[PDB]
């Protein structure tokens, strides 16, 4: 299988500027590369096709370049709608082999995030299992660092992290990292703890409890 | 214009089996090699199988090969993805789009979904507190819906995606940053008939 890879992994960018992703097939494609647009709930679209040859439908804006193993594609002056998925598809032998994808993001200042925890409400401890909810509210960029610790015992197979897309108005984010115990196990302890690591945070933030 | 109408997917046990299409017109079906792509949740887009226009020939991604197979109907300009012995990680978005290659027109999104868990309504436990919200715990199939005090309470709020547990049962929360009035959480679960409201208290 031709393996197509996809650099970077993000690109933090802002409207109206030109930008563009890189693509790599493994062993040899020739020319025969596409792009796709992917935005979610949306069918993805085709912009380019024959690593050059822009598609009939899509938008000017989007050029592309490059043969044999190194392939490119170019966005002039990204609008709004560009803030999506794109990938690389090589159709030159079987299987058909797509890029992992590279997400364009809002590019906008540094913020730290506000930091809560919720411990297991009294209806849900009537049911045999506890649920700790930490919330992460507006923070950028993306990449946080989220530790549970359970009288200082470092936490590990029992949580869930679940992060917002970019906010509409201020291109901020949103997490909750769920910690999941039975009610037997939640009893033993007494010191509920949720440590955030983040670019905005000098040091970290604690945000703890006693059952 | 080329048009490209998706049938209905559905929920299935691994193991079991789904057929799902796509009626096409606006352009020489007879001829045209038609594809099948699907995308899982939180992947990427990934090629499942091509039937080939000219010749009947088809092709097929080696996790589905034995399995799946994608066959045409020329008199009704249909094109079929016939998915047996179903396992968890077939649980996608398939969309059948046009040529093998060149995917210009995309047939809307079919949602299969592969699991063993039961259709089962959530449980609504509260977040209290500034920030405060709803616990959507325990449900099956997706999705839910999180409204606040019947839809008035529409600014502050961040619905959570919904994650899949180790138990198969999908889990979310829904926040709400609210200043210092009653706060109630309607939520909806179509696939199992349940509405669920929950005042949060302090
Ligand atoms: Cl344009
Ligand atoms: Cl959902």
């Amino acid at each position: 299988d031709i393996q197509m890879t996809q650099s970077p992994a993000t690109l933090s960018v802002s409207p109206g500027e030109t930008v563009t992703l890189s693509c790599r097939a493994s062993q040899s494609v020739r020319t025969n590369v596409a792009w796709y647009r992917h935005k979610a709930g949306q069918a993805p679209m085709i912009l380019v096709s024959g690593a050059s040859t822009r598609a009939s439908g899509a938008p000017a804006r989007f050029s592309g370049s490059g043969y044999g193993t190194e392939f490119t594609l170019t966005i002039t002056s990204l609008q709004s709608e560009d803030f999506a998925v794109y990938y690389c598809l090589q159709y030159n032998t079987w299987p058909r082999t797509f890029g992992q994808g590279t997400k364009v993001e809002v590019k906008r200042t540094v913020a730290a995030p506000s930091v809560f925890i919720f411990p297991p409400s009294d209806e849900q401890l009537k049911s045999g299992t506890a649920s700790v909810v930490c919330l992460l509210n507006n923070f950028y960029p993306r990449e946080a660092k989220v530790q549970w610790k359970v009288d200082n015992a470092l936490q590990s197979g029992n949580s869930q992290e679940s992060v917002t897309e970019q906010d509409s108005k201020d291109s901020t984010y949103s997490l909750s990292s769920t910690l999941t115990l039975s009610k037997a196990d939640y009893e033993k302890h007494k010191v509920y703890a949720c440590e955030v690591t983040h670019q905005g945070l000098s040091s970290p933030v604690t945000k703890s409890f006693n059952r | 214009q080329v048009q490209l109408q998706h049938s209905g997917g559905g929920l299935e046990q691994p193991g079991g089996s789904l057929r799902i299409s796509c009626a096409a017109s606006g352009f020489t079906f007879n001829t045209n090699d038609m594809s099948w792509v699907r995308q899982a949740p939180g992947k990427g887009l990934q090629w499942v199988s091509t039937i080939i226009g000219i010749d009947d020939t088809t092709h097929y991604a080696d996790s589905v090969r034995g399995r799946f197979t994608v066959s045409r109907d020329t008199s009704k300009n249909m094109v079929y993805l016939q998915m047996n012995s179903l396992r968890v990680e077939d649980t996608a978005l398939y969309y059948c789009v046009k040529n093998s290659g060149i995917y210009s027109f995309w047939g809307q999104g079919t949602l299969v979904t592969v699991s063993s868990a039961s259709t089962k309504g959530p449980s609504v436990f509260p977040l209290a507190p500034a920030a405060l919200g709803c616990l959507v715990k325990d449900y099956f199939p997706e999705p839910v819906t999180v409204s606040w005090n019947s839809g008035a309470l529409t600014s502050g709020v961040h619905t959570f995606p919904a994650v899949l547990q180790s138990s198969g049962l999908y889990s979310l929360s829904s926040v709400v940053t609210v200043p210092s009035q009653t706060y109630i959480c309607n939520v909806n679960h179509k696939p199992s008939n349940t509405k669920v409201d929950k005042k949060v208290e302090p």
